């Protein structure tokens, strides 16, 4: 029985990084926004 | 590298505006012959000076 | 009239960019929603 | 007392599985509003 809860670690591990890796493709997401502050065409309509 | 296709110094007024219409976000073989169409009265135009 | 159809085109750009930010405010939901999909999968294996 | 600690594995599933659904039918949700991007009548605004 230590075994089964030995490898229950191993799969609250995978829970933690599905997590990760959802929060890091919000990160990546929000910088590419952040980074592109106002689109080329956004700038265009002020000039306009 | 730094060539960008849309923006280019020395542009004329007439590509200026094809660009001010061909920056909406639905692009279909209407709006992207009449855009052409109107470049190309003003082209005309210009042309017969 | 000229200045009347380039404030209309700035608007016509103006909301073609608005929906394309919209767009990507969904894209980003989305993808909230898919990887906690990916985490209560996860989760029930946990579970299991 | 055993099986009863084990039922309720059986209803924490079933926790984990409400959840589960909510999260898929707000991928779904998602997925068709990215996915038809705009509308045909926003194309008609655009248009207009």
């Amino acid at each position: 029985m230590q075994e089964q809860a030995l490898t229950e670690l191993d799969a609250e591990k995978k829970i933690l990084e599905q997590s990760r890796a959802g929060a890091q493709s919000r990160v990546d997401s929000y910088r590419a926004l952040y980074d592109e502050n106002v689109s080329a065409e956004e700038k265009r309509t002020m000039d306009l | 590298n730094f060539v960008d296709p849309t923006l280019r110094t020395g542009q004329t007024g007439m590509m200026n505006t094809m660009l001010e219409q061909l920056s909406q976000s639905e692009l279909n073989k209407d709006t992207l012959e009449n855009g052409f169409r109107q470049y190309l009265t003003a082209f005309e135009q210009v042309a017969d000076l | 009239l000229a200045a009347s159809a380039t404030k209309i085109t700035a608007d016509n750009i103006s909301q073609s960019e608005a929906w394309r930010r919209r767009r990507q405010e969904w894209e980003i939901q989305k993808n909230n929603a898919e990887s906690e999909i990916r985490q209560i999968d996860a989760q029930l294996e946990a579970l299991a």
